């Protein structure tokens, strides 16, 4: 019925960069620290 | 490194026959001989064992199925 695509996509922070679509969230690279955070929490679970 | 070891060494093994010892220059030669022979296997065993599960690769590299090193990422 629609005579465009009745699916509108959101995203987050929109662009290109080498003429690839990239989209994300906020929390992103975020993630590196999360993982380092979780590695010394275990660490010193050993040590106590 | 072994030539330099073996004779030395040999002959603070013969000098016992009442409990006799070889001089300082045989003592020398022979445990310095033996110290070069461990020279290349020391190095070669002395190996830090591979990052732990817990160390991560971070987000600073693509992601590949899985993430935090595990011996894949």
């Amino acid at each position: 019925a629609g005579e465009h695509i009745p699916i509108v996509p959101v995203f987050g922070e929109w662009g290109f960069v080498e003429d690839k679509e990239v989209y994300e969230g906020v929390v992103r690279l975020t993630k590196d620290g999360q993982r380092l955070r979780n590695m010394i929490m275990s660490f010193n679970a050993d040590i106590v | 490194s072994a030539v330099s070891a073996v004779f030395h060494n040999l002959a603070c093994r013969i000098a016992p026959d009442y409990a006799l010892e070889a001089t300082a220059k045989i003592i020398a030669t022979a445990k310095y001989g033996k110290e070069l022979l461990y020279k290349q296997t020391a190095i070669s065993r002395a190996k830090r064992a591979p990052y732990p599960s817990r160390m991560p690769t971070g987000s600073g590299n693509s992601f590949p199925n899985l993430n935090e090193w595990h011996y894949f990422p």
